Formats: C-alpha cells, sequence, structure tokens
C-alpha cells in the first residue's frame, strides 16, 4: 500500500 | 559511485538540482532539474512499473508519464516529471458539485484505459499478466484470516459464508473479458488534473486484473458520497462498454462491481481493524480516523452491495459486524477532514 497500509507483519 | 554520479550518468547529463520529494518503503522518488530549468523523476530503489510505462507508452490520448532510463541494475528509474493538480488539492479545496467534471472525467479517462488496454494485456510480462491469479490463490487463505479477525471482534460468520466465500473466489479467478490493464494502486495523490486531461502516477502494483479492481478506487476504497461515486461508476461503464461488449450486459457488469467490493470490504478489513479494535489514536489516513473509517468502510459496502442485489451470508456477516462496532465504538462513521466540504454524515 501507501489511501491505506496493510500491517504487512 | 554517489547517487548524484549514478543519475549523471543514466540521464547523460547532470541535473543542477536534486530534491527529495517522496520516501516510500520501497524507493525514494526524487526530483531532478537540469540546468535549463526541465526536469524528470527518478526513482531510486534500495518491480513493474517501467514495464507498465513501457506498456502504456503507446496508449492514447496519454494517461501516464512517458519512460525514460532504467539503470542495468535496475536500481534506478527515470520517466517523465508530469505537472498537475492532484487529485487531493483538487478535494481538499472543492464542493461536490465541483469535483462532479473532474472525477467524471478521471473515471472516463480508466474507462477508456482498461478497454483499450483489454486486448492488449497479453503483452505485460508474465508476472504481471499472472497477478490476478495470484490474487484468487490468496483469496483462499483470507477467508481463514476473515474468520479469525471477526472472532476477534465478538462476531462469527453467519451460516453458510464458507460456501459463499468459494463462490467469491471462484468469480475473483474468472475475470474472463474483463480482464485487464490495472494500474493496482489508485489515490488522491497519484492522479493528476492537467490542463490536457487526466494522468495517473506510480505504477507499482500494475498488474493484469479485472476492470473493476481499480474502480473500487472511488467504490470503496476513497470515501467519496454516493452522490459521487454513482456518477463516476455510471460515466467509468459507458467509456468501458465502448470497447467491451461484455460491459454493456447490466446483470455481468453488476455482478463484477460487487464481487470486487466484497473482495475490498473483506481483505481491507485485515489490514487495521485488529488495532481499531484496540482502540488507541490511530488514523487510517492523515486526516481520516481509524474508527470512523472502517465504520464508513462497514456502512458503504452493506449498503451498496444491497443495493447491487447482494442478498447472502457474506453481506450478512458484515451486517452483523456493523451492529456490533456501532454499538461498541462511541466513533460514528465520517469523512475525512478537508474533503469536499462540509458533507452530511454518512
Amino acid at each position: 500500500h501507501x489511501f491505506g497500509v496493510s500491517v504487512l507483519s | 559511485v554517489p547517487l548524484e554520479d549514478q543519475i549523471g550518468a543514466l540521464l547523460g547529463e547532470h541535473p543542477r538540482q536534486i530534491v527529495p520529494l517522496h520516501a516510500g518503503r520501497r524507493a525514494q522518488v526524487l526530483r531532478c532539474h537540469f540546468q535549463d530549468g526541465h526536469s524528470v523523476i527518478v526513482k531510486s530503489f534500495t518491480r513493474g512499473e517501467w514495464d507498465a510505462l513501457r506498456f502504456l507508452a503507446a496508449h492514447v490520448p496519454a494517461i501516464a508519464p512517458r519512460p525514460l532510463a532504467r539503470s542495468k541494475d535496475r536500481r534506478l528509474v527515470a520517466m517523465e516529471d508530469l505537472r498537475g493538480e492532484t487529485l487531493a488539492r483538487l478535494l481538499e479545496r472543492e464542493s461536490e458539485a465541483g469535483a462532479r467534471r473532474p472525477l467524471v472525467r478521471i473515471a472516463d479517462a480508466l474507462g477508456h484505459l482498461h478497454g483499450a488496454q483489454a486486448p492488449r494485456v497479453d503483452g505485460l510480462p508474465r508476472a504481471l499478466r499472472d497477478e490476478y491469479r495470484k490474487q484468487a490463490d490468496e483469496c483462499v487463505a483470507l477467508r481463514g484470516k476473515v474468520r479469525a479477525l471477526l472472532g476477534r471482534a465478538g462476531v462469527e460468520p453467519t451460516p453458510g459464508f464458507d460456501g459463499a466465500w468459494l463462490e467469491l473466489v471462484e468469480r475473483m479467478g474468472s475475470p474472463g473479458p474483463f480482464l485487464t490493464f490495472t494500474h493496482g494502486d489508485l489515490a488522491p495523490s497519484n492522479v493528476l488534473l492537467t490542463d490536457d486531461g487526466p494522468r495517473l502516477l506510480d505504477f507499482e502494483y500494475t498488474g493484469a486484473r479485472s476492470a473493476l479492481y481499480d474502480v473500487m478506487f472511488w467504490e470503496a476504497v476513497v470515501p467519496f458520497p454516493r452522490s459521487l461515486a454513482r456518477p463516476m461508476t455510471q460515466a467509468y461503464r459507458r467509456a468501458l462498454a465502448s470497447h467491451l461488449p461484455a460491459a454493456r450486459d447490466d446483470a455481468r457488469f453488476r455482478r463484477e462491481l460487487l464481487t470486487l467490493k466484497t473482495h475490498r470490504f473483506f481483505w481491507w478489513l485485515t489490514f487495521r481493524l485488529d488495532e481499531a479494535l484496540a482502540g488507541g489514536d490511530a488514523h487510517w489516513v492523515p486526516g481520516w480516523r481509524l474508527r470512523p473509517a472502517y465504520l464508513f468502510y462497514l456502512q458503504n459496502y452493506v449498503s451498496t452491495a444491497r443495493r447491487l442485489g447482494a442478498r447472502g451470508p457474506l453481506l450478512k456477516t458484515a451486517q452483523a459486524l456493523s451492529s456490533r462496532l456501532r454499538r461498541g465504538w462511541k466513533e460514528r462513521a465520517g469523512y475525512p477532514d478537508h474533503f469536499l466540504g462540509k458533507l452530511k454524515p454518512p
């Protein structure tokens, strides 16, 4: 991401 | 070799000034000014935008920066420095009525992009051609992530959830005639309004996907009021259908829209809901607090999916989560700050 970010780990 | 010298070698001439613009997780974006004032964008990596820009170089009307140079180790990419007003800045200063025409123009340009490039999609590199297959694979694992997250939210999936999820996976893996070039990460910061029409930036997440994946930009990702999202989807559809006979079918288009919206809701639920449940101060993006954002996403999915005829376990499960979080959170669904003026609460 970068209109939203996934808390990947 | 200093970065400035690497850039000079890449371009064949030394810029007078290299100005950092954005520091991303994967790349630094730099504006490089030549002695004469002309500028280019260089991205420095420390990966398919380059291939996307090459692929779009004959698409008309022009919609993307032209590719200028890439270093041998592919860590530096130079592209045209397109200028205009970001959609983000336009949304900060306009009214709903004032934003309608540029938003419709963006939606039309995107429909023409998807429609014109659908017969060409096999010309993408293999990793990008296969993107929808990879995401459909991941859709299978997403079911368990969603079920576990719902449980942490206090909510069990309604009966039939797994069978309905299997249908979602199958639809997500069969874009069929809607398979096309997609940008993959449309946002107010990477859409420009220019005197020669809309332009798109930042093609890192390009892939072959359903055309409707990019439509999630205004249907599910940016919290446009339905007074704008509906005319955007209508303008988008007219442009896409001029190229793509399948988009002329009301039920087929509605089904594709519903598939991608259902996928988007449950996929993006996993990003930050655990954080929202814990309740610490947080934002979805700057200017948009996390709990109002998820309450918007919940309400917008349930209400717009119902309008599209949804009435199964996935909708019912979202309804159950919405009712729980509305009771548990003192917050209400809301829009971002500085966004189309004073909007009536959603």
